């Protein structure tokens, strides 16, 4: 369910159980679902985690190195 | 005496080339790999190669540490 569509391209969304309109999936379970498939959503729109921001969800990993 | 110490700092920056992700181009991470080091986030990553990774500088002239073997 999408609300508050702006020109900058910003909206809010929340997820609901398939026919139970009263059952809203909690925000902590949607953040874990988006973190699992963020690389797949970025590729469908050609964005790169700085052009597709989920406010409240941050990229975390990536330790650098190689010289042994 | 000191003019040949500036050349030893130039030789340290020449040895640290020959690699495409140059060592002064990015910050290292924390113990917990979640964010950058606290004084690399406030300052530049080039300042966290000269002051902390090359010199390992202290907070005053009145306290000195050890010989810092890689600059020896
Ligand atoms: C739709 O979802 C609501 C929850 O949002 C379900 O309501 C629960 O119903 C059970 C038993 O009927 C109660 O024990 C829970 O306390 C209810 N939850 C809340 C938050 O009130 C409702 O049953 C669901 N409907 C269907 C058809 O699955
Ligand atoms: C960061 O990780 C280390 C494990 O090496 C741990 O000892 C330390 O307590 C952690 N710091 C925080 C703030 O959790
Ligand atoms: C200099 O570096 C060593 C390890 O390389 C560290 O133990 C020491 O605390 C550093 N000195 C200062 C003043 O931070």
């Amino acid at each position: 369910r999408v609300a508050n569509l702006k020109p900058r391209i910003s909206f809010n969304f929340f997820v609901t159980a398939p026919k139970n309109v009263s059952d809203i999936i909690p925000r902590t379970e949607v953040e874990k679902a988006i973190r699992m498939s963020r690389s797949r959503i970025n590729d469908a729109f050609r964005l790169n985690d700085n052009s597709l921001e989920f406010l409240g969800i941050q990229p975390t990993l990536g330790p650098p190195n190689q010289p042994p | 005496l000191y003019y040949n110490t500036i050349i030893s700092w130039i030789m340290w920056y020449l040895f640290n080339s020959f690699q495409e992700p140059l060592p002064w181009s990015d910050c290292p991470l924390n113990e917990n790999q979640t964010g950058y080091v606290d004084e690399c986030a406030r300052s530049s990553p080039v300042d966290y190669f000269w002051y902390r990774e090359t010199l390992n500088i202290s907070t005053s002239i009145s306290d000195s540490g050890s010989i810092q073997w890689w600059m020896l």
